[PDB]
Order: structure tokens, then sequence, then C-alpha cells
């Protein structure tokens, strides 16, 4: 009973919100992997300019 | 594998932000008065070319 009450409190009406969360997470992660070379270049080359 | 570089970037960003925050008021006052003299130079471009 306690576990079912806690699950109801935690997952009351979060259907659409959790669906949006998972869709956003997958889209962001896929696009981030698709654009990992620009992120690598930013990380590894922004240091010299800012330090200068 | 590129996390030391991330730490370097964050540290440099903080230092550069502090430097720019210190140096901004003088630059912006100079930009105001440079805008005034730039307006003056724009209004007399033909005079400058003839000169």
């Amino acid at each position: 009973g306690t576990l079912l009450d806690e699950a109801a409190t935690a997952f009351g009406g979060l259907g659409p919100s959790l669906q949006r969360l998972v869709d956003s997470t997958q889209a962001i992660a896929g696009d981030f992997r698709a654009n990992i070379d620009p992120v690598n270049d930013i990380i590894e080359n922004s240091g010299p300019i800012i330090d200068s | 594998p590129r996390m030391p570089q991330i730490r370097r970037d964050i540290t440099g960003l903080a230092n550069l932000g502090e430097v720019y925050a210190d140096a901004s008021p003088d630059l912006f006052d100079g930009l105001d008065n440079a805008v005034t003299t730039a307006r003056t130079l724009n209004e007399q471009r033909g005079n400058l070319d003839q000169a």
C-alpha cells in the first residue's frame, strides 16, 4: 500500500511531461553526438585565446 | 579525456570576465566620446577627403 501510494504521488499525471522529457533527452543526445567534432574543437582550442 | 581543457577554459573564462568587468567603464566612456567625434567625422567626410 505504501509503495503504491508513493508511486501514485510521484506519477500522478506526468504522462505528457515524462514523454516530453524522454523525447527531448534522446533528441539532444543524438544531435550532440552528431555534432561532437565542433564541441571537441571548442573545448580544445578556446583555451589559448582566452588565456592570451 | 578533454576535462583538464574544460577546467582550463572555465578558469580562463572567469579571469577574462573579471578583466573585462574591470576594464569596461573606461572603454564605454571612450566609446561615447568616440561616437561623438565619429559623428563629427561623418558629417564632414568631403572636408577630410579634400584635406
